[PDB]
């Protein structure tokens, strides 16, 4: 929190077997998971709950 | 009824200009341009410092053809269909090694070398 | 004005050579330098032809080679 | 390969290379100037249709 | 003046904001199918991908618009020649009279006399059609980018 | 002027009596592409004219950067006699001029 | 993102990894041309963007009669005449910060006092 | 309204020729990357070309219409922000005097 800028760094780990064909789409796969990491991640709360406002 | 000028242009431009070298290394196809076909004029510089006047007739735009082994309509259509989620990023390189989808320049060089060897 | 310039005459081309002759403009659409005088492999041909299947048509070099073997085959 | 292409041969020759592109514009100080402007104005003024 | 008929051209941005690939497809008369814009641009005589993008975006530093255009060039990657693009258009046409050889010419007429007719309908005006098409796509992207 | 295609039979040797390769000899010739105004282009592109008469002169400053055209007095004092040739592109590339005429069909 | 384009055919270049040097190369998917990358950034997605706030500024912006005039001080030439307009972004999440264009130096500044 | 009128429309060809003679660069040689300041010129929704000095061009067009060289019903709009110059000559446009 004390850091001036809030940054998250993520790295995908490849399996023991080497996939020569996935290198072409390696960056594309990252573009896929990041998009799903922006949408399909529920940090906290109940689904279908857009916003909550406090009233007295 | 069709305007005479257009019909002549259509018949004249039915087959576009094609410029090919001896070895097929360069293949350019010309396309007619009508925006400024008749609004241009040429000035040819003589070998004595003088200028010569020649009216301009037509303007042709030439684009290179078959320089990097383009695929065919049937091959292109097969890939577009849902045979796979997305086309491979290096599909062109992969098929280059297999030997399929060669170029006219390479297709002619190999045949010429196939004769010089004997 | 002072003669601090170069002035050359401008004369029209004779019309006797403009008949049965069409002068068009050729524009190579590319970002690099294209010069058929040096870049291309002579001889070169500029004709009118159909562009259908412009990927499996015999190159001018091929026909010359095919003509040589055809003459040898016929002989 | 294909055995027929149906070409149309013609006699052609390259008779020059373009080096300069120019645009001729009448001098604004020319004595005969302000007549082209009137001619240009007449272009829109003209009403050929009857 | 001349025919008094109306032909509508639609450019659609498929996919939503949460999609990983949003491509732009254009609707042409007498084609029955939505064609990618890149194919149309190639059918108009602009094969290079760099030239096509230059027709859409008029600023070299507007990477945001280019990033949204990258899927389009990827979609039409397997078609990279004018003749190939024209044949692709012809096959989709709803004529079924062209067997195998008049398809390219049939599509040529559609792109000439029935595609954006309000500019012109005479042969030799592909440059104007391509530039106007880019303007429509550019405006579409500006709205999609909240510009 | 329809003719065979690939021509593996070598039929052009007798059908045509002239070389079919474009003459790449006059290409080393500087040419200025000039767009003319409507009033000037209407009288210079007419085929009922252009008999070889001197239509004017071109004057280039010794240091360059400024060109001007001076027409003769044959315009009938109806159009300007001086024009400023503006170089819209000092360097022009990938542009060429080619001619076109028919070939001899006999022998 | 600084999109890079091919040099031989003007096609769009794509990033590729070479294990012989563990470096970054840009290669063409059609003509087999390579070019060494200059920056390690290849993709950039901006959820909250400030690009386009001053879109439409030209050398003759002051000639527009509709644009309002103001008496604010330009902090680069000490002038009082200028035309101001709000952000051009149409998203309903942007603040009402003004953007001022000076008719003497074409310098663009902002009235923001929160972040600037 | 009382002072509103509807245009009857005229031929746009004379205006197109006039624009070309006054520096409207044709669209067949317009390179966006070599002139990222030109104003697009539209006539009846048709992109005819671009101009390098829109301010001078608009002044000439406005003066001609006011003096009576161009039909008054012709509408000219210069979108400075969008760098566009639209000229409308088709019929059916509602206008009023000011
Ligand atoms: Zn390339
Ligand atoms: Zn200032």
């Amino acid at each position: 929190d004390n850091d001036e800028k809030l940054i998250i760094r993520c790295r995908v780990v490849r399996p023991k077997s080497l996939d020569a064909e996935t290198e072409a789409e390696e960056d594309h796969m990252l573009k896929k998971i990041e998009n799903t990491m922006l949408e399909n991640i529920t940090l906290r709360g109940v689904e279908n709950i857009e916003r909550v406002v406090m009233m007295k | 009824v069709l305007d005479e000028n257009a019909k002549k242009l259509r018949f004249e431009e039915f087959y576009p200009w094609v410029m090919e070298d001896f070895d097929g290394y360069n293949t350019w196809v010309g396309s007619y341009e009508a925006g400024n076909s008749d609004s241009y004029v040429l000035l040819s510089v003589e070998d004595d410092g003088s200028f010569t006047m020649i009216p301009a007739d037509k303007v042709y735009k030439f684009t290179a053809r078959n320089k990097y082994a383009t695929l065919t309509i049937d091959e292109a259509e097969k890939r577009m269909d849902k045979k796979s989620g997305e086309v491979p990023r290096w599909l062109m390189k992969h098929l280059d090694n297999i030997g399929t989808t060669t170029t006219r320049y390479d297709r002619t060089r190999r045949k010429l070398k196939a004769v010089a060897d004997q | 004005d002072p003669n601090e310039y170069n002035e050359f005459p401008l004369r029209a081309i004779p019309k006797e050579d403009l008949e049965n002759m069409r002068t068009h403009l050729l524009k190579f659409q590319s970002k690099k330098k294209i010069n058929p005088v040096t870049d291309f492999h002579l001889p070169v041909r500029l004709h009118r032809k159909d562009t259908r299947n412009l990927q499996f048509q015999l190159t001018r070099a091929e026909i010359v080679q095919r003509q040589k073997e055809i003459s040898e085959y016929k002989k | 390969y294909i055995p027929y292409v149906k070409t149309i041969p013609k006699k052609t020759a390259i008779v020059g290379t373009v080096c300069h592109e120019c645009q001729v514009m009448p001098s604004m100080n020319d004595p005969n100037y302000h007549k082209i402007v009137e001619q240009r104005r007449n272009i829109v003024k003209l009403n050929n249709k009857e | 003046k001349g025919s008094r008929f109306i032909s509508t051209l639609q450019v659609k941005l498929y996919g939503r904001e949460g999609s990983s690939a949003r491509t732009i497809k254009a609707t042409l008369p007498y084609i029955k199918q939505d064609i990618p814009i890149v194919i149309i641009f190639r059918a108009l005589g602009i094969i290079p991908d760099g030239e096509i993008l230059e027709h859409i975006c008029y600023d070299v530093n507007d990477w945001q618009m280019l990033e949204m255009l990258k899927p389009c060039v990827e979609d039409g990657f397997v078609i990279q020649d004018r003749e190939t693009a024209l044949d692709f258009i012809g096959r989709r046409g709803t004529a079924l009279g062209i067997k195998k050889e008049k398809r390219i010419q049939y599509a040529k007429d559609i792109l000439q006399k029935e595609f954006l007719p309000h500019i012109t309908q005479l042969e030799g005006f592909e440059s104007r059609k391509a530039f106007f098409l880019g303007y429509m796509i550019n405006r579409l992207l500006l709205c999609a980018l909240d510009r | 002027e329809v003719f065979d295609g690939n021509d593996i039979e070598n039929n052009e040797t007798k059908v045509y009596e002239e070389s079919l390769d474009l003459d790449l000899e006059r290409s080393n010739r500087q040419v200025w592409l000039v767009r003319l105004p409507m009033f000037l282009a209407e009288k210079w592109r007419d085929r009922n004219n252009l008999h070889g008469q001197e239509l004017g002169k071109i004057r280039i400053n010794k240091d360059g950067s400024k060109i001007t055209l001076l027409l003769n007095e044959n315009d009938n004092d109806s159009i300007p006699h001086e024009y400023d040739l503006e170089l819209t592109k000092k360097v022009v590339e990938n542009e060429y001029v080619f001619t076109e005429q028919n070939l001899k069909k006999y022998q | 993102t600084t999109f890079r384009f091919c040099r031989d055919c003007n096609n769009m270049l794509y990033p590729r990894e070479d294990k012989e040097n563990n470096r970054l190369l840009f290669e063409c998917r059609t003509c087999s041309y390579v070019e060494e990358a200059g920056s390690p950034l290849v993709y950039r997605h901006e959820l909250i963007t400030n690009i386009g706030e001053t879109a439409g500024v030209v050398q003759d912006i002051g000639s527009d009669p509709t644009l309002p005039r103001s008496d604010r001080e330009c902090p680069k030439c000490h002038s009082r005449e200028n035309v101001f307009f709000q952000s051009q972004q149409r998203r309903k999440d942007t603040s009402m910060v003004l953007f001022f264009v000076c008719l003497s130096c074409s310098h663009i500044f902002t009235s923001d006092q929160k972040n600037k | 309204s009382l002072m509103s009128c509807i245009s009857v429309g005229t031929d746009p060809m004379p205006i197109i020729t006039f624009l070309s003679e006054w520096g409207m660069e044709p669209l067949e040689d317009y390179v966006p990357h070599q002139s990222p300041d030109a104003t697009r010129v539209f006539v009846n929704g048709v992109w005819h070309g671009v101009h390098r000095n829109p301010a001078r061009l608009m002044e000439t067009l406005r003066t001609l219409r006011r003096k009576g060289d161009i039909n008054p019903e012709v509408s000219m709009i210069r979108d400075i922000r969008e760098k566009e110059l639209k000229i409308f000559t088709d019929a059916g446009r509602v206008y009023r005097p000011l």
